[PDB]
């Protein structure tokens, strides 16, 4: 059965080309003694040394190209562009370089916003959050992408399963298992990554006691794992999302769980 | 006349009765002055006064239509103040460059409708009404996100079409979008992509100064919404206005059954203020 | 398959006797015309039915014939059934206009008024099975105990109305009005209960009313309406809170007065449900003779543990008489 076809991504492709061209082209201000050439090609090439499979690019540089009009697609609509920013970036690496897990972490956001200033309009958007860490937790694997099959019985399907449920694989199978059947869990084909949760709390100097400061969950996914310390202020990359923990889905209880794909000890 | 269900507050009637309410001191026993202050700042949130419509004529009845039926009356009031902004702009010709400033969202924030006695006195007979309350706040809950416009997906093809929530429920079409494609397979609901709106929750003791003595005061959880969210901290003894709500709770556990005794919370459309 | 065995008591002609009890009266025009019309006039809700007058009526209907079947024993013998039977009769004799009723005026009366207006109109247009009698009330029927100064008639053993100990309470008093006395304990704060709650459909509309029976009910969706049903395909329907009829609900437990406790054991509390007007009447720490039908409300489950069925009961409040005004 042919899948006809796929649609449409529209702007997503425009942002793919813009971001690719941006990570390619300068991205250089300084002249003479630089800080010149490239810096991002040189960033990836410097990255070829340790091959830790992450990149660092500044948001301020990204705003300079289109005058911030490029940064807007990457701001409010950002999570729509996560699968595009990754594979797209790989389309670059495949060209300039010779086992692929890529964690993109933006940084240096124009304005830092407190946990109190957190709104439901800020979802799917980069927001810098400052505050002290409380209750770090031990690092465990995420399923990331999995092969769970067969699933009745020989299929061996490896795809998707990227979203957090984790249920379920084996749906719309094999071709053709028609499972149902067992899930079935296979952990040897499934690459894992990271992660550690930290519960971020507002700094005590800002909060007007009587306050009773309101903590909120930030899970660290990415190589920024372990970079966080208890009793200290940290700046993160926003990706606010939500996690299940109001209407029903008929033929749901949610809360704000902040994500950070980048960490720094600033504060 | 466009009768609307059981609330029976007529569209294309009360809109005009409110539209000619404009430009009044009057009376009293501001009004357009404060609105003219409002148009520059872009702060929206028109606080109103209440009482205005009483004893003033016309709209002696509108006060009773709002008090007895605040749900619709607030929405209609917002539409009318919006179109009275639209009619304010055409008077001065080109304003603020240009039409975008009208597009921005506005709302009425009614307050001080009669003097209600406590939470305790309240009859179960009035469940859609504007209700004063007073008491300290024991805690301000973390923000829960609320559905506004829902997003959906399928394995085919995949297509991006989505539908708004409207009433407090979510029904996704079985099959399917665009086209067609089909097949029957269940819809995939993306959790993060859809829009959200701020809903806090605020616990309130009933007037600790006014008590059966010695029985400990009763909790009233008022859920607020929008801008009002995270606009307060704790222990504020002053006062709050808003629409009373009784909604069913799911009990044991699972089972998809209703406990048949509806819990009660206040929508709290407006807040105010200090000591 | 579920055998049946006749009993001398029959509710059919007893209803007739209730109808003869109502609106035909002398001794106290009659009291049941005025007391009913003042409710119909909507300045009054609680209907206080005294069993004393029911006692007075039988004398006129016996000796003084023509002789009839007894109520005062037959009421307190059951006393739940009469709330759904003795009280529905009021619907048949009630003054229709009654006076100056209008519509709004009242909140939520306009809702149902427009319901019956649009229903009458649309039905009379369609013909060119009705809203339940419990939704349209806006009043509550409450029996009261006969102590009594006139109980000395004498019907003797007829009295409960025996201001009994909580210890005196037995499993043989369930479904029979009993006065009890003790100190109010814990006096839980009032919350709205539910009765019908007619949900609203979408496409073709109409209405359906789901009975609130026992403690809880299961909510339904589907579509009941034949129009939305099968074409096309099943209309969606939601509950409308404005349309529902709410009856105040307050529960409170009552421990024994402790003088009624023997040399041994322990104070035993008894759970008491309150409805309608009688709400808030009760206050903590106050000795009160509370009278009411004595009933179970099973089981909500559990259901594995007991086994069975082990009712655990409660007392429905009917009347309230507190010591020391
Ligand atoms: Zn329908």
């Amino acid at each position: 059965l042919n899948h006809v076809k796929k649609v449409d991504d529209v702007t997503g492709e425009k942002v793919r080309e813009a971001f690719e061209q941006f990570l390619e082209d300068f991205s250089v201000q300084s002249t003479d003694t630089g800080e010149v050439e490239k810096v991002y090609r040189a960033q990836i090439e410097f990255m070829k040394i340790y091959d830790l499979n992450t990149i660092y690019i500044d948001y301020q540089h990204l705003s300079m190209r289109e005058n911030g009009a490029l940064a807007m697609a990457i701001s409010e609509q950002y999570y729509r562009f996560l699968p595009f920013l990754q594979k797209g970036l790989r389309r670059v690496v495949r060209k300039y370089a010779p086992e692929r897990v890529f964690q993109i972490s933006f940084f240096n956001l124009p304005t830092v916003h407190r946990i109190r200033d957190i709104r439901s309009e800020k979802i799917g958007s980069l927001l810098s959050i400052s505050g002290t860490v409380t209750r770090t937790s031990e690092v465990r694997p995420e399923l990331y992408k999995a092969s769970f099959t067969c699933d009745m019985c020989r299929a061996i399907v490896d795809n998707v399963e990227q979203s957090f449920k984790y249920t379920e694989p084996t749906f719309c199978p094999n071709p053709s298992c028609e499972n149902r059947a067992f899930w079935t869990l296979n952990v040897t084909r499934s690459r894992f990554l990271d992660w550690q949760k930290v519960r971020i709390q507002e700094n005590a100097n800002e909060i007007p006691t009587g306050s009773m400061p309101r903590t909120l969950d930030v899970i660290l996914r990415g190589d920024s794992v372990e970079r966080a310390k208890p009793g200290d202020r940290c700046k993160f990359t926003g990706v606010e999302i939500v996690v299940p923990d109001k209407p029903s889905s008929t033929l749901l209880t949610y809360k704000i769980s902040f994500l950070a794909c980048h960490v720094i000890s600033i504060g | 006349l466009r009768i609307i269900w059981g609330t029976n507050v007529s569209i294309q009637e009360c809109t005009t009765n409110f539209r000619n309410f404009l430009m009044s001191f009057k009376y009293k026993f501001y009004y357009i002055k404060q609105l003219n202050e409002m148009r520059e700042l872009g702060t929206s949130n028109l606080n109103l006064d209440a009482r205005n419509l009483l004893a003033y004529k016309q709209t002696e009845d509108l006060y009773h239509q709002l008090l007895n039926y605040p749900q619709e009356v607030i929405s209609i009031m917002d539409q009318t103040i919006k179109d009275c902004m639209v009619s304010l702009i055409v008077d001065n010709n080109l304003d603020y460059d240009l039409d975008e400033i009208e597009t921005k969202f506005y709302k009425v924030r009614p307050y001080n409708v009669g003097s209600c006695k406590g939470m305790r006195e309240l009859n179960p007979n009035d469940i859609d009404k504007l209700i004063n309350l007073k008491g300290l706040v024991l805690r301000s809950t973390p923000v829960i996100p609320d559905m506004k416009v829902a997003f959906f997906k399928c394995n085919v093809c995949d297509h991006t079409m989505a539908v708004e929530i409207d009433r407090g429920v979510i029904q996704e079409p079985a099959r399917c979008e665009r086209i067609d494609c089909n097949e029957p397979n269940s819809m995939s609901l993306i959790h993060n992509r859809c829009s959200f709106a701020d809903k806090q929750v605020i616990k309130l003791q009933e007037t600790p100064d006014f008590v059966p003595d010695g029985q400990t005061p009763h909790s009233i959880s008022l859920c607020v919404y929008d801008e009002l969210v995270d606009s307060c901290r704790a222990g504020d003894r002053i006062e709050v206005t808003g629409t009373f709500r009784s909604i069913p709770i799911r009990a044991n556990s699972r089972q998809r059954v209703l406990k048949s005794l509806y819990k009660t919370y206040v929508d709290v459309v407006h807040v105010k203020k200090v000591s | 398959a579920l055998p049946s065995i006749q009993l001398p008591v029959d509710y059919n002609n007893l209803f007739n006797e209730i109808t003869d009890f109502l609106v035909t009266f002398k001794q106290d025009g009659p009291k049941y015309m005025a007391m009913l019309q003042k409710v119909a006039n909507r300045e009054l809700n609680s209907v206080i039915i005294d069993l004393d007058d029911i006692l007075q009526y039988q004398n006129e209907k016996f000796l003084q014939g023509t002789q009839a079947d007894d109520l005062v024993s037959a009421i307190q013998q059951n006393a739940n059934h009469f709330t759904e039977l003795f009280c529905r009769a009021i619907d048949n004799n009630m003054p229709l206009p009654t006076k100056e009723i209008d519509y709004k005026d009242d909140v939520l009366d306009v809702i149902l008024n427009q319901r019956r207006l649009r229903n009458e109109r649309m039905l009379s247009d369609r013909t060119n099975e009705l809203f339940p009698p419990n939704l349209t009330r806006r009043y509550f029927l409450y029996f009261k105990p006969l102590s009594q100064n006139c109980a000395r008639r004498y019907r003797k053993k007829a009295i409960s109305s025996k201001p009994l100990s909580v210890r005196q309470i037995k499993g043989d008093f369930l479904g029979q009005l009993i006065t009890v006395r003790g100190i109010i304990t814990r006096v839980s704060d009032v919350k709205p209960a539910v009765e019908v709650i007619a949900y609203t459909c979408d496409q073709c509309g109409y209405e359906v009313f789901q009975e609130v029976n026992s403690r809880t009910f299961t909510p339904l969706s589907e579509c009941t309406s034949e129009e939305c049903s099968q074409n096309q395909t099943k209309g969606q329907l939601f509950m409308s809170t404005r349309a529902s009829k709410f009856s105040a609900f307050q529960e409170c437990k009552i421990q024994e007065l402790s003088q009624q406790v023997p040399v041994g054991h322990i104070p035993r509390s008894l759970n008491i449900h309150v409805n309608g007007t009688l709400v808030r009447s009760l206050s903590p720490g106050d000795i009160v003779d509370v009278t009411g039908i004595f009933l179970p409300a099973p089981y909500t489950g559990f259901k594995a543990l007991k086994a069975g069925l082990l009712t655990e009961t409660y007392l429905e409040a009917q009347f309230v008489r507190q010591h020391k005004k």
